[PDB]
């Protein structure tokens, strides 16, 4: 149900797949949210300053 | 249990978390430290055995 | 002194000039090249013991 959106345009994971998502078993999960500029996408990545 | 740089140590974690197309070099690391420490192995019994 | 297939022989520039994901990778193949030049000088010595 996650893929309604066309303009998904940010799927890319680390250390899953989003085709092995819905095979595995994950001990706990956190949701955060915010809302920020378009041009502040790419600073949000393990030791990406910005 | 040496992770050779692999994000696991076991190799039915890494076909089940992340695509084919990324495990080919994930893997790689661990087939060629897997089959060094086995060629160290062989090395030694040859001083021993002479 | 070699870099042996890195970016550089020194350490504080691995920590520098790249990414703090890449840098993980990056550096263990130094210290794999090294830890081989520091397994073939004891397998030398082995030798010339007998």
């Amino acid at each position: 149900v996650l893929y309604n959106l066309a303009p998904f345009f940010t799927f890319k994971c680390y250390g899953v797949s989003p085709t092995k998502l819905n095979d595995l078993c994950f001990t706990n999960v956190y949701a955060d949210s915010f809302v920020i500029r378009g041009d502040e996408v790419r600073q949000i990545a393990p030791g990406q300053t910005g | 249990s040496s992770k050779f740089g692999a994000i696991s140590s076991v190799l039915n974690d890494i076909f089940s978390r992340l695509d084919p197309p990324e495990a080919e070099v994930q893997i790689d690391r661990l087939i060629t430290g897997r089959l060094q420490s086995l060629q160290t192995y062989v090395t030694q019994q040859l001083i021993r055995a002479a």
